[PDB]
RNA sequence: AAUCCGGUUAAUAUUCCGGAACCAGAAGGUGGAACACGGCAACGUAAAUGAAGUUGGAGACGUCGGCGGGAGCCCUGGGAAGAGUUCUCUUUUCUUUUUAACAAACCACACCCUGAAAUCGGUUUAUCCGGAGCUAGGGUAUGGUGUUUGGAA
């Protein structure tokens, strides 16, 4: 059969997103399902992170710290390649810093 | 609703003061479904043997309200 | 020849990423459980804090306390460095039995932590003891 | 220049060489890499990474004028090579050059 | 930030009823937890101190095309119930045959480890990947998914 919106809001938009169900009473209805979550992304290079769920921030607040972080330095905010990039940079330019300071002294 | 498989834990949820009522269901496959109503979750236990169905029934504390086939 | 016992290196990945460790033993020849250039190295998971004279003795000891961690790392995953620390205690104390037995591993970690604390008190290997910012 | 390219071709034809970054890093760690060539178009981070390992392992480092494609064409392979190492020069005398 | 199913009225239903869940805030009690560990690693756990200060991400986003998946509708076989047809042939014709939110476990695009490739290999419907590591093997994570159950007959 033919269904109607559950809410009083017509005009299917970015927030008026619906899904068909078959009820236990053999009736077809809409459930206004919500916008899907997106995994947070890397600030260093932009690739989305790995190992953490795709959610909206409000149900991020319900997650646990260990479901949230990646157990490493700069984790949860930088990716594996990003944290690799920081540490190799950290090493090579202090090598460069110490060699030039030996040159000047 | 949580599905509980370990018998003893279902006993210890029943002994917990949060438990209010338990339901006994007889299915067509001769499985009995012990459905314990708790505050947040409905814990269900499916035991296949009819006699473990019975020695479970009175091992439930008498204060808890058991209910026949719902 | 670049990898020898007592050579200080840095870890590139894992939980202890960007951490300075000392190569206790080299197994570059390979092993059944470790079929690569795995080297057992003990590093510091919590670098010692800045000790203040005005601070109490207990606070200074807590700040100087270093929690070590001994683990195997790949040659590719390890970054060699110029500095080297010839720790007598952290030389040959790591073996297959130490890695397998948990109690032996805990005892080895405690011994390594004690050696690191003694080195910090003596003021040796300052570069290795000081954490490196990324 | 041209003599270096000719020596590199002779080394690739006779001696042992690894035209790969991971292979060169392994050779540098083992200390068997006498000489290494780094493409000009290679990223500065990778170039410095190879330079630090070369200095630690006491290995000669030469910066090729051409890019990765030019280095691959000089090596004769069908794919561009950003870095290469020559463990043995064979008949070539590129170790001195 | 957060609700679904069934029923109820002459007139109200995601609001009332019965059942089953979710979110936010607030304090405590009991038990377990001890400035924690195990995995070389892609990580993981019931816990796994964080005063100030510093920092980033999600939220936070255009348009077209193809591909594959799912859900509902449509088509359809076997079976079951009811109704129509009949001397004849028709195991016929028509109607009905349902499983919500919410939970639990299990369960492949990206990454890593071993590996070091050309004899160039893998490989998209639509030739891209690779000396910035190939094929292969083994893991890692987002797991609408369905694989069963709860709800729930």
């Amino acid at each position: 059969q033919r269904v109607t919106y559950r809410r009083r809001l017509a005009y299917n938009t970015r927030s008026n997103r619906t899904r068909i169900i078959k009820t236990p009473g053999n009736n077809i209805r809409y459930l206004h399902i919500k916008k899907l979550g997106t995994i947070p992304r890397c600030g260093d290079t932009g690739v989305p992170l790995q190992g953490i769920p795709a959610l909206r921030p409000r149900e991020f607040a319900r997650l646990s710290h260990n479901k949230k972080t990646v157990q490493r330095a700069y984790g949860g905010c930088l990716s594996a390649n990003a944290v690799k990039d920081r540490i190799v940079r950290a090493f090579l330019i202090e090598e460069q810093k110490i060699v030039k300071q030996k040159l000047k002294q | 609703p949580r599905q509980i498989s370990d018998i003893k834990q279902f006993l210890e949820i029943a002994r917990r003061k949060d438990a209010t009522s338990a339901r006994i269901k007889k299915n067509t496959n001769k499985d009995v479904k012990f459905k314990l109503r708790c505050s947040k979750y409905l814990y269900t236990l499916v035991v296949a043997d009819a006699k473990k169905a019975e020695k479970l029934r009175q091992s439930l504390p008498p204060d808890l309200t058991v209910t026949e086939v719902g | 020849k670049i990898l020898k016992p007592g050579k200080v290196a840095l870890i590139t990945r894992g939980r202890f990423a960007g951490k300075k460790v000392v190569i206790l033993q080299a197994i570059d020849q390979g092993s059944k459980s470790h079929p690569f250039g795995h080297a057992v190295v003990a590093g510091v998971e919590r670098y010692p804090l800045k000790v203040t004279k005005s601070m109490g003795a207990k606070r200074i000891a807590r700040r100087s306390r270093v929690k070590p961690f001994i683990k195997v790392v790949n040659y590719n995953h390890l970054m060699p460095t110029r500095y080297a620390l010839e720790l007598d205690n952290l030389k040959g104390l790591i073996t297959a039995d130490t890695f397998k037995e948990p109690t032996q591993r805990s005892a080895a970690r405690k011994t390594v932590k004690k050696t690191f604390e003694e080195k910090y008190q003596s003021g040796k290997s300052a570069w290795f003891f000081t954490p490196l910012r990324f | 220049g041209d003599t270096i390219n000719s020596k590199l071709a002779l080394t690739m034809k006779s001696g042992k060489y690894v035209l790969g970054y991971k292979s060169t890093l392994k050779t540098l760690r083992s200390g068997k890499a006498k000489l290494i060539l780094i493409a000009a178009n290679a990223p500065p981070l990778r170039k410095s990474e190879l330079e630090y390992y070369a200095m630690l392992s006491r290995c000669s480092v030469h910066h090729y004028s051409g890019n990765n494609i030019d280095l691959g064409t000089a090596c004769g392979k069908l794919f561009r090579v950003g870095v290469l190492a020559v463990i043995d020069a064979g008949d070539s005398d590129i170790l001195a050059a």
